[PDB]
This record gives structure tokens, C-alpha cells and sequence, in this order.
RNA sequence: GAGCUGUAAGUAAGCUUUGAUCCAGAGAUUUCCGAAUGGGGAAACCCAGCAUGAGUUAUGUCAUGUUAUCGAUAUGUGAAUACAUAGCAUAUCAGAAGGCACACCCGGAGAACUGAAACAUCUUAGUACCCGGAGGAAGAGAAAGAAAAUUCGAUUCCCUUAGUAGCGGCGAGCGAAACGGGAAGAGCCCAAACCAACGUUGGGGUUGUAGGACACUCUAGUUACAAAGGACGACAUUAGACGAAUCAUCUGGAAAGAUGAAUCAAAGAAGGUAAUAAUCCUGUAGUCGAAAAUGUUGUCUCUCUUGAGUGGAUCCUGAGUACGACGGAGCACGUGAAAUUCCGUCGGAAUCUGGGAGGACCAUCUCCUAAGGCUAAAUACUCUCUAGUGACCGAUAGUGAACCAGUACCGUGAGGGAAAGGUGAAAAGCACCCCGGAAGGGGAGUGAAAUAGAACCUGAAACCGUGUGCUUACAAGUAGUCAGAGCCCGUUAAUGGGUGAUGGCGUGCCUUUUGUAGAAUGAACCGGCGAGUUACGAUUUGAUGCAAGGUU
RNA sequence: UGAGUAGCGAAAGACGGGUGAGAAUCCCGUCCACCGAUUGACUAAGGUUUCCAGAGGAAGGCUCGUCCGCUCUGGGUUAGUCGGGUCCUAAGCUGAGGCCGACAGGCGUAGGCGAUGGAUAACAGGUUGAUAUUCCUGUACCACCUAUAAUCGUAUCG
């Protein structure tokens, strides 16, 4: 239901840059180690990729 | 169909004849649960420490097919259909009417 | 239209009436191996060439494009042969490849065991296996035919003809066709004579009741063959939505049962629901419904496109072909008196007064025009999809497999292959106490039932045990039978039941034999499974219908 | 059933002290005995986590078991030089174009693939419950890249 593809496609590759590596990559670290609670936060940002990518190809 | 939060008859069981509010429902196999009937004595966690006090009782699921909606005007156990006289689908009852 | 994050319960963190999870249509993504195709290779791995780009003062390392072979058509195409056919160079094209239903269909190649009571001709059999090419069907197909009637008019398939004609060490055995009755049923394009053009394009022209070229006046598209591209409306497939009618009282843990009164039906199919439901729940009869995609079928559009009589002084109508001898094969037909069709070798015709066929061959008389090529329907089959049926199976059965099976497991390998379903309506899966290190038990609780406690429905026999009523330590035993004291119990009630001191008579069962206690064979014991069947023909009996008729 | 019958797979063990419900069999100590061109120390093939630590005693171990190559839960393989590839080739295998053959296919040139061989830069110590030419210390070598100097230039690369 909720979709974060509204921009343009300047921005839009800014939102994979931060969505994935300064956001995916920190959860994985901190579940590894034993510190992070909210486990289903993990599954939410990882579609939140996936809508971005789908768009991106799909204006060709 | 018995969604959760009407007010049902039982008509067959050994609670047969009371009434009371559906709080649960398990659409899966077609199971629901009424406030009042079906009571249980379960001996919960032996090992677990709650800390155990003894024997504790809640209601048990109930078939579907057993429990029948209640009418607003006359407060019988009534099949019920659809009039579709709103732009969503209504449901109203057998024996009046009126919406259940 | 309110819950949900599979089997699979848990503990966690969250999404959803601002429409989650789910059910259909169309899209995006799609690592590596595999025809695997840049090179290599022990499949799922290793090592590279070019083109920009990311990173560095710089080399290393990454990312995305691209580079197999053969074939076809363009261009450089300048060899040993001077001029030029070979080699080479690069650029193009949903060009080819490799799979699956070991079913069906054409073609190449091609056994044996077996039957003949041996065996070689023959049969099994052009069957099994292997190989190639396909298709949704394939193959066949528009008379050089079948016949003998005053004729029929392409092919294929089903009944009958008929176990007849015939073939056959005339042995075993093999085995037709036409006529007739039905399903289905449109037929057309090329070569040549000829006419304008440069061996070549187009017109022209396609046959046996003889056709065309030539001469004289003149006048419907069937895109499934027939030449082949496109915008062109109604159903249909792929998700679904409504859908009539019952209440009470007894027994029970529980009603749908029984006993009472009632009500629906174009709906009394079926399944579930604490037990057996037309009216409790999913449904059924009957109506309605499609964004989007794919089908089947149309009315117009678009693209093709002048129809017939008269005409032989002169031309055309398929050549190393038809046919013959020789060696084989195929037609029911084994070389026989073998016609009619094919293959290899070598000879080798005729040109409408023509040529072929009518079971050697000749004559007459009839029917038909070989040597180029296409063609829908009735037919065969099922790895599948969807909706249903059974005097079919019910866990040693039914598929090898109801079960996480082609899996444990067994072989270097090709390959071979099992065993294993059931607690209860509902986990409501035994809190707590006692012995014990545990396991497992004894109570208390849950439940209608716990000798229903997950090694969980019912629980047979073999076999292993614990008690007791009669009897047995001087006796020679296929272990029973008939007679019979003593002792001990009391029946489906009758000329009763259990035990057996002592006396008579008595060498198991089945196979196979002139003959078996046999020292002839088979069985350790118990349970389950385990062998004259069905289809099509013939003959003889009983029954039933009609009768010089009977029956499809 | 045979039946509480055969067997329990070459060999020297004894005692004291611990652990624990339970010890001829597990742990520690002492004495005694066996092998020692090997019953010791390294490695290739092959096996594929059997390696280490803390827990467990139902089944497996031909007895017992508190123990284990068994069960459960967490861990453990570090390379420019050591072995193999980015190097070379034997036998053999495969082979563009070609030759042959009812099909399938067979043979073979150029060219490839292929070590058990030829070439090729590292040696001493320390350290953990499990790794060492690999990690850490000490001193070296080799292929390449860039930036500065001797010196150029008929140098120079084939």
C-alpha cells in the first residue's frame, strides 16, 4: 500500500543509495551481534527497495 | 455468514440455548468462539513457570453451523439474505426486513 | 470484504475498512550449469581478446556490451594457369541445431526362441530392437480404373461377400477382391504447340461423349488446395454474485434418531455439522456477471477476375521413358501357364490410321489416356486441461509408491528396490503429591469413556507366564476310543458338566504306486495371500417366440 | 525348539588415592611388563568433519561403563615464494577443412587437450583447547608500476 516512487527519476537513484546502504546494511550489523529489536523493520525496507527498481525499469 | 461481534444462539451442544457475543472467529476451518459456552480445564505449563497456580478455564472454539443470528424486533434465531438496497451489500433478516 | 505472515504448532516484531492475506488477466525481475555457442574442462568450474566507463600519482582488481560452427545472399575477391574458377577478409538475416507422450503415422534396415509333435522350403514376421523425417493427425487421392448390366464415375474408413475363390514339403498354415448397404463428399494448377520481349520474364493454354494451338462474327473474391497482405460484430474460455422452506418434547456426553404437530419444491444431487438432516452450514434447480487476454464465427470493405459454339490442308499432348532378357522383391498368390506394380545391370519403341488395360498369348469387340505437381471431411491415438460415471479396489488390496518414494538400501557401472495409514466431538496432551539419579510407576484431576495417554479404534492364533478343582514316583505309551469306580461342581435343563484308579481294541496325514507304519516324497508352528478364466467361432442339450417361413 | 548351549576375534598386569545412585573396566600417581629397519616420527592416494571444548548415558561398543571415532549444543583450516592453474610437452584422447560409409557413424592434417617428467622467488625461532615455510617477531629475495639522478641517441626492442 504504501509506494515511495512519487519523485522524479533524478531523486530516485538517491533513494536506492540511502535505502540500502546506509538503512539495510545497518540493520544486518546489529541483528548479527544481538542489539537490534524490531525485527520486522528488515522486511520493510527491503520492498521498499524492490518498488524502487520496479518503477525505475518500468520507464524504460 | 458470523463475523465477530454479533449476538448468536447456540442451538446445538451441551450449551445449547444461551447466548452470547462471538469475540473470535476461525475462518480457516470454520471455527468460532462465544463468551459463555464451551469451558475448558487446562492444566497449564508444568515446567513454565507463570508462576503456576493451578487450573485456569476459557471458552472453547465452537462450530459455526451451531450458533444462528438474532433478529432487532422480535429477538429469534433467524437465517439471513441480502437486499443489496445500500451501495454495499446489506444483510438483512428471514423473518423481517430489517438489517441485522 | 476482516482478518492474516505455507506445511508447522512455538516465541518475537509488525501489516490491515485510507480495503491486508487471498482468487483470475496482462507486465517487470529472472544468479550458475545444460544444444551451451570466446578458449578449455572431471556439468553447475577455471582462464582470456576488443569497445567506452568506475577506482588509483600509477600498475593490480571490478561493471556492462561483444567474440562458436555450418548454411544463404551482398562486397574486398589481384592462385600454382598469364587473364581467371580455388584459398582468405569483414559486414548482414526470431536461417539451422537440442528436447518431450518410449501413444498414434510414413520410410530405411531387419532376428531368434516357437509351430510343423525331428528339420532345411514354410511358419513365428516384415513382429521385437535400432535409425531418419514429420503432423495434429499422417498416408492415400481427381481413372492409361472397376465391369460385361439397356452400366457405374477421385481417395479413406465401417458391415456383408467369407473362412468363399485361391496359395501351400497342396504338409503346418496363410487368405482376397468386385457387387451391394452406410458415414463423409469441392476439385484444380504446370510441360509443350503459340504470341510480344531479353537458354530466358509475361500472356496463352490443360483433355478421351478427343482437347488445345491456329482460323471466322461475338460477347463471380471461395485466403483449407484453387495467387495471396490488412482495419472489419455476436457468441465462447479464463475470476465470481444472488438463490425457497422447522419448531417442540423424551433417551444421551452430544439429535440429524424416536414420538408430535408444521412448511417448501423447475431445489428429495452430494458433502459437512459432537449420532441417521429436503427446511443448521457449504450447495443444488433456475437467473445474472467481464476491466484485460485468448478463441470460434459472421455483414460490409480490401486483393484478385470477360464467358461459350463452330475449328484437323498444317502443329502440340511428358524418352534413355514405356517395354524385353538376366538376378531379386512386392501383390492372399512359394517362378508356377503369372497377368497387373518396383529395384540393380544391359539392350531399347510408337507419335490419334497413336498408345495402354480386360490373369500366358493372338484376333475381334468394349472401357480408359502412363512416364510433372497440389488437395479439406468421415479415420487412429492420449504425457495433459476441465466437468462426470462404476453390480471397480479398500492398506499382503488398488499404480513400485494413500506415506515427504524411484526415496532408505544394494552394484565400478548400465541397472535393480522396499518397509511405514486410524487417540478424541473438541488437546480439553495428566496442575499438584509420593518412591526413584533417571526411565517407569501409585494416587489425584481432564473426558461420555485413560485396559482411548501420541509404541494411542477394535485386539484373533502361535508363544511366554502367575493361581487353583481332580490326578500322577514298579511303569513298555500314533497318546485316542468303548466299558468303569472314586472325588469335585451345578447347565441353553437333559437318558447333566470336569477329572480318570483299572480292563478291551488300535503302527499319523498327504502325494506316488502291483504294493507304503514305512527306513519312498512334502510339511518347525500360527495368521494372511495363493490355481479351468474371459472374448470370438463350431457342435450338441433345456427353455421361449413365430412357422414354409424365421431374422436383421 | 536346539539352550541358558557354542562363542565373546593373536598379547601382563598390580595397588593406593579421587569422581559418582552404581567402578576389575573412567581420571590421577607409583611399580611392573611389550615394540623399537618399528606397535615411533613425516607424507601421496582414499575417506569427508571422524578434529577441539563444555554437557548426556536410551540405542550402538560382543561384558561393564560416570567413558568414547556414539548423542546434544557451540567452535576450529589464514600463503607473491610450499603443491596445482594464469608456463612446456610423452603415451593417449579429440580434431576446422578433408577421405570413407544403408543410416547412426568410422578415420585423419593443421591446431588443441593432457604429468607419473622438464622449468620456477623463504629460511630460522615464538605462540593456541583445535591452524603454521600460511599468524606474530628477525633478516632476505622476486615479477611489475610510478616519481627523481649517473649517462644520452646507432643508444634501445626483436
Amino acid at each position: 500500500k504504501a509506494k515511495e516512487i512519487r519523485n522524479l527519476t533524478t531523486s530516485e537513484i538517491e533513494e536506492q543509495i540511502k535505502s540500502s546502504k546506509e538503512e539495510l546494511f545497518n540493520l544486518r550489523f546489529q541483528l548479527a551481534t544481538g542489539q537490534l529489536e524490531e525485527t520486522a523493520r528488515i522486511r520493510t525496507v527491503r520492498k521498499t527497495i524492490a518498488r524502487l527498481k520496479t518503477v525505475a525499469r518500468e520507464r524504460e | 455468514h458470523i463475523k465477530k461481534g454479533d449476538n448468536v444462539k447456540v442451538i446445538a451442544g451441551k450449551d445449547k440455548g444461551k447466548e452470547g457475543k462471538v469475540i473470535a472467529t476461525l475462518p480457516k476451518k470454520d471455527r468460532v468462539v462465544v463468551e459463555g459456552v464451551n469451558i475448558m480445564k487446562k492444566h497449564q505449563k508444568p515446567t513454565q513457570l507463570n508462576p503456576e497456580s493451578g487450573i485456569l478455564e476459557t471458552e472453547a472454539a465452537i462450530h459455526v453451523s451451531n450458533v444462528q443470528l438474532l433478529d432487532p424486533k422480535t429477538n429469534e434465531p433467524t437465517r439471513v439474505g441480502y437486499k443489496f438496497v445500500d451501495g454495499k451489500k446489506v444483510r438483512i433478516a428471514k423473518k423481517s426486513g430489517e438489517e441485522i
